[PDB]
C-alpha cells in the first residue's frame, strides 16, 4: 500500500551513475508491477521503464530497471544534464492499489560557473501605479547563489522575491531572478540601486542610478 | 480473495 | 495521438467542478484512462481510472467520495464533489496501463480570490531584454517572444505568489526589435509589449 522511494535526492557529475530504490511494504502484483517515470518542472511525467525492467519506446539505454517482489532499482549511467529531473516509481498491488513513490530529485553536478548579472530599472508606466518592481538576473551559473540588494548603500531586508530556472538540459546551469518591490515614493526617494550575487565566497555586483 | 486486478498491460 | 485535459479554473471552496480528458487519434475505450494530480511542488498522486480490461472504475482509498469518474461519448470526466484548499493542484489524465501517454495537465485553484489579468512591463538595462508579468490570478500565464518564433535565449522564471495572493514572473531573452506575448487564459486576456533597448 506504500512504496518507499530512496533517496529523496541524489547527485552525479556528468558521465556518473545514479541508483534510485523503491521498496514495497509487500510484494507488488505478479512480483513485477512497478514502473519508473521522469518529470521535469512544468512538464507531465514520461514513462521510462514498465514491468520492472522493460524500456519504453524512445527511452535511452542508460536508464535500467531491475528487481522483483518488494525491491526495485532504477539506475542511470553516463548521466547527462538532460537527466536533471524528479524520478518516481509507481506500483500495483492485488486489490487495485496503485501508489506512487514520493520521488527522487537528481541534481547533475560540475565545476562552478560564475554568473553574469543584469539589473532592469522599472518601466516609466510602473511608477505611476504607486508600486515599483526592480529585477536583477543572475545568468548561467552553478551551483546555487545568494542575492543582496543595496539602495543608496543601505542593504534591503524586505520586498525581495527570488525565482530559479531548473537546470539547463545542455549545460546544467541555473538562472535566477531577484525582484525588489518598493512604493513609488520610496523609489523616487533614492538614486543608486545595487544587486549583489554571491557564489560561495565571491560576489558579482551590478547597479544603476534612477533617471539614466 | 480480491477484485480482479484491473490493469492488463 | 494525444490526451488533453480541460476544466481547470479558480473556484471557491465547496463549489463542485468537472474536468474532462479528450483523446485524439485513438478510442477512449482502447486503454486504461487515469486521473493523477500534483499539488504545487509536491509528488504525483493517483486518483482513479477506468480499466480497458474489466471496463470498471476504480478509486484510490483516500479519493473515494471526493471525486467521481464518469465518461461521455467523447471524454473521461473527473468531478471534484466538494473542493478544499488542499485540492489546489495540476490534474493530469493519462492513457495506458503504465501511464504511457500524459496530457499537459489542467490547473485547479481552490481559493476566495477574484480573477485578475496581469500588467506587463518592459525590462531594459539602463543585449538582454524582458517582460515583467505582474499581479495575475489564477495561474497560469504563457509568455512567448515574437509570437512563438523566438525561443533561443529565452528564460521564463517560475511564478511567485505575493502577500496579495497575486502571482508575478519575468521572462528575458538575449539577442544582438522584440515583442513579448502574454496570455492569461483564465480571463482570455492577451498583452503584447514591444521592448526597445534603453
Ligand atoms: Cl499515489
Amino acid at each position: 500500500q506504500v512504496l518507499t522511494q530512496t533517496p529523496s535526492s541524489v547527485s552525479a557529475a556528468v558521465g556518473g551513475t545514479v541508483t534510485i530504490n523503491c521498496q514495497a511494504s509487500q510484494s507488488v502484483y505478479n512480483n513485477n508491477w512497478l514502473g519508473w517515470y521522469q518529470q521535469k518542472p512544468g512538464q507531465p511525467p514520461k514513462l521510462l521503464i514498465y514491468k520492472a525492467s522493460t524500456l519504453a519506446s524512445g527511452v535511452p539505454s542508460r536508464f535500467r530497471g531491475s528487481g522483483s517482489g518488494t525491491q526495485f532499482t532504477l539506475t542511470i549511467s553516463d548521466v547527462q544534464c538532460d537527466d536533471a529531473a524528479t524520478y518516481y516509481c509507481a506500483g500495483g498491488y492485488n486489490g487495485n492499489i496503485f501508489p506512487f513513490g514520493g520521488g527522487t530529485e537528481v541534481v547533475v553536478t560540475g565545476d562552478p560557473v560564475a554568473p553574469t548579472v543584469l539589473i532592469f530599472p522599472p518601466a516609466a508606466d510602473q511608477v505611476a501605479t504607486g508600486t515599483v518592481t526592480i529585477v536583477c538576473v543572475a545568468n548561467k551559473y552553478f551551483p546555487d547563489v545568494t542575492v543582496t540588494w543595496e539602495v543608496d548603500g543601505t542593504t534591503q531586508t524586505t520586498g525581495i522575491e527570488n525565482s530559479k530556472t531548473p537546470q539547463n538540459s545542455a549545460d546544467c546551469t541555473y538562472n535566477l531572478s531577484s525582484t525588489l518591490t518598493l512604493t513609488s515614493t520610496q523609489y523616487n526617494s533614492h538614486k543608486e540601486y545595487t544587486c549583489k550575487v554571491t557564489l560561495g565566497t565571491t560576489s558579482v555586483v551590478q547597479s544603476f542610478n534612477r533617471g539614466d | 480473495i480480491f477484485e480482479k486486478f484491473g490493469k492488463g498491460g | 495521438q494525444s490526451v488533453e485535459e480541460s476544466g481547470g479554473r479558480l473556484v471557491t471552496p465547496g463549489t463542485p467542478l468537472t474536468l474532462t480528458c479528450t483523446v485524439s487519434g485513438f478510442s477512449l475505450t482502447s486503454y486504461d484512462m487515469s486521473w493523477v494530480r500534483q499539488a504545487p511542488g509536491k509528488g504525483l498522486e493517483y486518483i482513479g481510472f477506468i480499466s480497458s480490461t474489466t471496463g470498471g472504475t476504480y478509486y484510490a482509498s483516500w479519493a473515494k467520495g471526493r471525486f467521481t469518474i464518469s465518461k461521455t461519448s467523447t471524454t473521461v470526466d473527473l468531478k471534484i464533489t466538494s473542493p478544499t484548499t488542499e485540492d489546489t493542484a495540476t490534474y493530469f489524465c493519462a492513457a495506458g496501463s503504465w501511464y504511457n501517454m500524459w496530457g499537459p495537465g489542467t490547473l485547479v485553484t481552490v481559493s476566495s480570490g477574484q480573477p485578475k489579468a496581469p500588467s506587463v512591463f518592459p525590462l531594459a538595462p539602463c543585449m538582454t531584454l524582458g517582460c515583467l508579468v505582474k499581479g495575475y490570478l489564477p495561474e497560469p500565464v504563457t509568455v512567448t517572444w515574437n509570437s512563438g518564433t523566438l525561443t533561443n535565449g529565452v528564460r521564463t522564471f517560475p511564478s511567485v505568489r505575493q502577500s496579495s495572493g497575486l502571482y508575478s514572473l519575468s521572462s528575458v531573452v538575449s539577442v544582438t526589435p522584440v515583442t513579448c506575448n502574454v496570455a492569461h487564459p483564465a480571463t482570455n486576456t492577451k498583452v503584447d509589449k514591444t521592448v526597445a533597448p534603453s
